[PDB]
RNA sequence: CUGGGGGGAGUAUGGUCGCAAGGCUGAAACUUAAAGGAA
């Protein structure tokens, strides 16, 4: 009955596939040789946000822990909040809500409540700024995460109102058969509890490493003042290079903690994001899991999207694998025609998706 | 089933911190509302 | 033990010993203007002198002589320098209302902390190298933390201007001496006063805890030198 | 007898840069010049209860049970947490 | 080449990359900042990477058609 | 030195685009100085 994988790796990508699909699931061996073996609370927690969103799926968790079985129901949506625990922060919880979201009954407005930002995780600039075009040129055209008060870790206290109001039928077939030209390059430092003068050293940092880059370097500032500040002191970065033209982004961040340079993070964050530039073709390393899971529940047709040749790593491929045992499809990697870099073209032919939930 | 009207309200500690403190706010700013001598 | 370091109102450094006579040497044109604080590190071995001629100076123990090799001159005239407790940090007070922060081993310039609105005397740092202590001639102390350089409190104290702020050994209580003949002992996580010492009967220019222990010395303008200890 | 007005200045002069004082010394007058918010009976041969803290215990119990039912009014599925 | 190590899956993925020449962390692998630092001190290498209704209707879908059967 | 919407006097506005409130300043990560304001 039930689709097996072992292992907990590509846990959220594995639960969120399986609520597209609608297919039921195990998950077995959940980090059993271990020394406390089985779930964790913040996956836990993930369950709980999944038994939220959906209605009718039911979650059945093991004596041991170590082993899970999702049979999937269906995405309704409504309003909700979710209090996710201080293991990891809200960009964990709202990075698997963005692939549930536009195939709902009722729109997303959820808003997730805990640690805004981490150095291993998605942080509310890079949801925004990075995911969200990507969605909003696979299909969707309302969405948006509000911040309404962050906070930086250990206590955090910080609450993200993500809201997407766009409930389409499937997303669009991608083709993206070049390489976008990057029009501009921006960003975001941030800081909070802490003195203003970090954010004007992150930023110098960063456009000294930028300058010499023939572009146009733009970062914005914003200190946060008050109750919006949160419970902890912290600082981050965070830069996007921008094709506008077609409206790709291509992003990099990272935060600051206890001894750290701030022109030393805004000079990391700029070298970290020149080389996803020289890593990326149309995508980024990290916005190409949604970019082919939508292309992969797009509609019944051929959807081809541009990718270099570093882009394939081991994380790419477990996803392909585990895309090929849900339900059962493969991509085609032709190459281009030309030969100064190595660049596939990956054409997905779509699932026959469409989203059943949204009455008429 | 529908209700006719709102029950009266029960006075917890609550709503009687939130009356006091309006209370210091009108006490330490003067804001009284008293009759004026002619 | 039984040798001392010293700076003069002039550009002149000075050493000494306990057995022997005077000068083990003086060092003329130590520094082009007033000195006006110096720090061991806790080693011993490598000194640090601020001074108002805008620069700081760094001198080595060479075998019992000094040895300046490096100078770092500032925009402002510098009138307080420390070192952490572990040889981590160096904290100097500048007559621009603020201190910095700075790395010993790379003259990082890691924190600026800023917002204390006159110029500002005596700093200290913790024996856990975590949190900071700024007095100032604006009647008031000032915590930092020094992780990431966030203000924790600004309490109020001594009416005139606080002269001197030193820690206890191991704890986060620390002594405060003022222009206005008091001590006064406080704590670093509740921000009490704990006591109130009122001995003096004029301007209480500095005072030093003992190494362990922690009984503590203050001296003042009225020619006095007074033991506290516990009860 | 007299006033409590009179009782309100006395306890003031009473209990006269330490916060904490300040903090104990100011719940301890108003916990005991508010006397609206205990009960008192008549020993017939005394602060008998708190009537607004059991007042909002006992409302926060059923406002809590009460969005505890509406979350679950139109739920199919639930986790079933063996562990 | 690639696409069969893919969907061969009695294979490791990083025995698939090893032979062609882990998503709960979501920011990708990067460097050491010292190894990034001296190779991003230069910056020539990536600077040619910056700088009726109806009918219409029908076309698009015909174009879509067209692109299925020259990429079939 | 050719180019033109449609009367006059008003009224309402759950539409769209704007501009605008708070609240002693200093003063926030700091319940913090001097000085000023107000009464």
């Amino acid at each position: 009955k039930y689709t097996t994988f072992q292992g907990s790796q590509n846990f959220r990508l594995r639960i969120v596939l399986a609520t597209l699909s609608g297919k039921p699931i195990k998950i077995e061996k959940i980090r059993s040789g271990d020394l406390n073996p089985g779930l964790k609370d913040y996956e836990v927690s993930f369950l709980r946000l999944i038994e939220s969103v959906t209605n009718g799926s039911v979650i059945e968790i093991s004596y041991t822990g170590t082993t899970v079985i999702y049979r999937p129901g269906i995405i309704v949506g409504g309003a909700s909040t979710h209090i996710c625990p201080s293991s990891k922060p809200v960009g964990y919880f709202v990075e698997p809500m963005l692939y549930l979201a536009p195939f709902s009954k009722k729109k997303f407005s959820i808003l997730f409540k805990g640690i805004t930002a981490s150095h291993n995780d998605a942080g509310i600039e890079a949801i925004k700024w990075g995911l969200m075009p990507v969605m909003e040129k696979f299909g969707v055209r309302e969405c948006a995460l509000h911040t309404l008060k962050r906070g930086s870790p250990p206590l955090g206290g910080g609450e993200v109102h993500l809201v997407v109001d766009s409930l389409i039928a499937q997303p669009i077939t991608m083709h993206e058969i070049d390489r976008p030209i990057i029009s501009s390059i921006t960003g975001v430092a941030y800081s909070t509890r802490v003195s203003p003068s970090l954010v004007n050293r992150m930023i110098d940092g960063a456009k000294k490493v930028l300058k010499n880059l023939q572009c146009e370097v733009n970062i914005t500032a914003d200190v946060w003042r008050g109750e919006n500040s949160g419970k902890s002191p912290g600082w981050g970065i965070t830069l996007v290079a921008q094709s506008k033209q077609k409206g790709w982004s291509y992003f990099a961040e990272d935060i600051g903690d206890a001894g750290s340079i701030p022109e030393e993070l805004g000079e990391k964050v700029a070298c970290q994001l020149l080389e996803e530039i020289s890593k990326s073709a149309a995508v980024g390393r990290n916005q190409l899991p949604l970019a082919i899971v939508y292309m992969v529940i797009g509609k019944e047709d051929i959807g081809r999207l541009r990718i270099n040749k570093e882009q394939i790593d081991e994380r790419f491929i477990i996803l392909l694998r585990d895309i090929k045992k849900i339900f059962n499809t493969e991509v085609f990697l032709k190459p281009v025609d030309e030969a100064d870099n190595e660049d596939m073209i990956a054409t997905i032919k779509g699932i026959g998706f469409t989203n059943t939930s949204k009455k008429i | 089933f529908d209700r006719t009207a709102k029950p009266v309200p029960v006075i917890t500690s609550e709503v009687t911190e939130s009356l006091e403190d309006m209370i210091r706010r009108r006490i330490q700013d003067s804001n009284f509302d008293d009759l004026q001598r002619r | 033990g039984l040798l001392v370091i010293l700076g003069t109102r002039n550009g002149e450094l000075q050493l000494f010993d306990l057995a022997s006579s005077s000068l083990l040497d003086t060092i003329e044109d130590a520094h082009d203007a007033a000195i006006w604080s110096l720090d061991l590190t806790s080693d011993g071995k490598r000194l640090v002198t601020g001074s108002a001629d805008k620069t700081v100076k760094f001198w080595d123990f060479k075998v019992l002589k000094l040895h300046h090799d490096t100078t770092l001159e500032l925009t402002d005239d510098i009138l307080c320098v420390r070192v952490s407790p572990d040889d981590r940090y160096l904290a100097i007070s500048l007559l621009d209302n603020t201190v910095k922060v700075f790395f010993l081993d790379s003259m990082k310039f890691y924190l600026s902390l800023y917002g204390h609105k006159l110029p500002v005397l005596s700093i200290d740092i913790s024996f856990d190298s975590k949190m900071i202590i700024t007095s100032s001639a604006d009647k008031n102390i000032k915590i930092w933390g020094l992780d990431f350089g966030d203000c924790h409190k600004s309490l109020f104290a001594h009416q005139d201007s606080i002269m001197n702020v030193k820690f206890l050994p191991q704890s986060h209580n620390f002594f405060s001496c003022s222009k206005d003949a008091v001590v006064k002992y406080w704590d670093g996580e509740k921000f009490e006063c704990i006591q109130k010492l009122y001995a003096h009967q004029s301007e209480v220019w500095a005072l030093a805890v003992a190494t362990d222990g922690g009984f503590v010395v203050s001296s003042s303008h009225d020619h006095s030198i007074r033991i506290w200890e516990e009860t | 007898a007299g006033s409590q007005l009179k009782n309100l200045k006395a306890a003031l002069k009473a209990r006269g840069y330490d916060r904490e004082e300040k903090k104990k010394a100011i719940a301890e007058i108003r916990e005991e010049f508010n006397p609206f918010e205990i009960k008192a009976a008549r020993n017939k041969r005394i602060a008998v209860g708190k009537p607004g803290i059991s007042k909002q215990i006992g409302e926060e119990q059923r406002k809590r049970a009460f969005e505890a039912r509406k979350m679950m009014k139109n739920k199919r599925g639930g986790v079933i947490d063996k562990r | 080449n690639i696409g069969k190590l893919i969907y061969m899956d009695n294979i490791s993925p990083e025995e698939c990359i090893r032979r062609w020449r882990d998503l709960e962390k979501f920011v990708p692998y990067f460097d050491t900042f010292e190894k990034l630092a001296k190779k991003w001190k230069s910056v020539d290498a990536i600077k040619e990477r910056f700088l009726t209704w109806y009918e219409l209707q029908k076309a698009k879908i015909s174009k879509q058609l067209e692109i299925n059967n020259i990429e079939y």
